[PDB]
């Protein structure tokens, strides 16, 4: 509906992407806060990531919360056949 | 597209490719296009009625044929030119049936999606859970499994 | 007619009568014999 | 801003219009008509006016035939046989897929006006252009 | 201001190319290929709009109202037939993306009305 | 913002709005006619 109000140095289309993005990564770091802050201290992967011997704080956030965005060549994946990503989508959309 | 589920002079596997935003419609017949099956659908439902599973799942005394089901033209031959300007229904058990619309205009349906994985990662169980290099590492090891 | 439950097996079988009918390597044998 | 082309069995750049002059539309109206379907397009026409400025010099088809053969791999000595082959470039080599013929030439300008179209909305940003990795432009 | 197309020689089905007149301080358009002269109807003989603020509807037809993928609404409807349901759509032309601008077609046919919002 | 402006290249082309060109024989009369042909003349 033409409300947003383009930032400053960069396109309205750029703020778009800026915006979205920021939105998904709080809420991807919001997640994982929440997952890794209740695990018991008896779970396994606890144990492993604790003492740092494999893995990485990010790693159970997948397993157990949820994946987080993907990327090629660092943005959102393209629009490889016309401007929808999948067939399974509509023309033009831009939901995550 | 009625005249090519019936095969009569239309082949089934020629595809038409109808590009509405430019005028213009293409009609590619030329060797080597890949394309899969798909379900059609003209309404909200389905054009596979129970009716002809109904034959099919009495195969070897009726000679019922996949052939036959093309020509009952429930099913139908997609390349992917034509792929690109025609929506797609995931699952009619859940997309098609009436509820918070989408778009209520789905033209296709997809047999399973199981089927887009290969000959070799389709025997991986679970698919849906590995991180997918591991997924890739697997199916270029079960070329080696001695059996 | 077309039952949401039974959709499951009813692909399935779908699916069995397609390969049975054609097999892994049509293509293949299809373009030769053209 | 012009447009030019490159063919093959030829070492130069030939423009359109001469291409189109010795494909035998020696007039301006019938390249224009066959260049713009709709015909108040002045964003376009404006976009290609340098080319059809450049080679109003020549309006004899058969000049552009010697002038095809002219920078050719085995150019004539002069007009004579070097419009011969221009002649048999533009029957073999021009678009064969849509035909080699004496009635398949008005084809052959209608085929080159549509890419040429193409081109001209690709540069007006009106139409996307084309990512080789779709398959669907891969046999 | 508006754009200019070609005077036409007509006769031989030409092109003509604006010349002054010294005499009388009058610009014509005459033929090279031949004799032949035509009275400039205005001044303007070539302009440049660089804005590329172009009224996007006249390029955008109204045959895309009956494809089945584009989206589909019925929020606003078709001003002179007043029918509900609309299909609202994006520009799909370079260097217009950068605004994000809905157009919307009717969906009523033999109307093929167009418009922004 | 002012040493920004300094420094960074700036061209006509990413300056003009647009451009036009007009057979205006009279300086005083002009197809646009706009206030400042008097001031011209
Ligand atoms: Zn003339
Ligand atoms: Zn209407």
């Amino acid at each position: 509906n033409n409300e947003l109000e383009p930032t400053p140095g960069n396109t309205l289309r750029q703020t778009f992407e800026n915006q979205v993005n920021r939105i998904l990564n709080d809420a991807r770091d919001k997640t994982g806060s929440s997952a890794q802050k209740s695990l018991s201290e008896y779970n396994n992967f606890k144990s492993m990531v604790v003492s740092g011997a494999k893995g990485s704080k990010i790693n159970i956030s997948q397993v157990i919360a949820v994946v987080g965005q993907q990327n090629v060549e660092g943005k959102r994946i393209p629009f490889g056949f016309k401007h929808r990503t999948l067939p399974h989508f509509i023309k033009d959309d831009y939901g995550p | 597209r009625k005249l090519r589920r019936q095969m009569d002079i239309i082949v089934s596997e020629v595809s038409m490719i109808r590009d509405i935003r430019e005028r213009e419609i293409r009609i590619y017949t030329d060797a080597g296009r890949i394309c899969r099956p798909l379900l059609i659908v003209e309404k909200q439902k389905l054009l596979l009625k129970k009716r002809h599973i109904d034959q099919l799942k009495e195969r070897e005394y009726n000679n019922y044929s996949w052939q036959d089901l093309v020509a009952s033209g429930v099913v139908e031959y997609i390349d992917t030119l034509e792929e690109e300007t025609v929506m797609l229904a995931m699952t009619p058990d859940d997309l098609q049936e009436k509820e918070v619309a989408y778009c209520s205009t789905y033209t296709h349906c997809e047999i399973h999606p199981s089927m887009i994985l290969g000959v070799c990662a389709s025997i991986i169980p679970f698919p849906d859970h590995n991180q997918s290099p591991r997924n890739t590492y697997q199916s270029a090891m079960g070329k080696q499994a001695m059996g | 007619e077309i039952t949401p439950d039974l959709w499951q097996e009813a692909c399935w079988i779908v699916i069995s009568s397609y390969f049975d009918e054609k097999g892994l390597v049509r293509q293949q044998l299809d373009s030769f014999d053209e | 801003q012009r447009i030019v082309a490159t063919l093959p069995y030829i070492k130069q750049e030939v423009p359109i219009i001469i291409v189109f002059r010795a494909l035998g539309f020696v007039s301006d109206r019938d390249i224009l008509e066959h260049i713009i379907y709709d015909f108040e397009d002045p964003e376009m026409m404006e976009m290609v006016k340098p080319s059809l400025d450049e080679a109003f010099v020549i309006q004899e088809q058969n000049v552009a035939l010697n002038f095809i053969g002219s920078r050719g791999a085995k150019p004539g000595v002069t007009k004579e046989k070097r419009i011969k082959y221009a002649k048999e470039v533009l029957q073999k080599e021009m678009l064969p897929h849509v035909g080699v013929s004496d009635f398949c030439e008005t084809k052959k300008a209608y085929f080159l006006g549509y890419m040429v179209h193409r081109l001209l909305l690709a540069a007006l940003g009106r139409r996307e252009l084309d990512d080789r990795d779709h398959y669907g432009n891969k046999r | 201001p508006g754009f200019v197309g070609i005077r036409f020689c007509q006769e031989c089905n030409n092109m003509l190319y604006p010349k002054e007149d010294k005499e009388n301080r009058i610009l014509l358009y005459a033929c090279r290929n031949c004799d032949y002269q035509q009275e400039a109807d205005n001044s303007c003989i070539y302009v440049n709009k660089i804005t590329h603020e172009v009224d996007e509807l006249t390029q955008i037809i109204a045959d895309v109202s009956q494809d089945p993928t584009l989206p589909r609404t019925e929020d606003h409807p078709c001003q002179k037939c007043g029918h509900k349901e609309a299909v609202f759509f994006q520009s799909h032309s370079a260097r217009a993306e950068d605004a994000m601008r809905l157009y919307y077609v009717c969906t009523a046919p033999h109307c093929g009305h167009r418009w922004t919002e | 913002k002012d040493i920004l402006c300094r420094l960074e290249h700036t061209t006509l082309r990413k300056v003009t709005a647009n451009t036009a060109i007009y057979y205006d024989p009279n300086p005083q009369s002009t197809v646009v006619a706009e206030d400042q042909e008097w001031v011209n003349v």
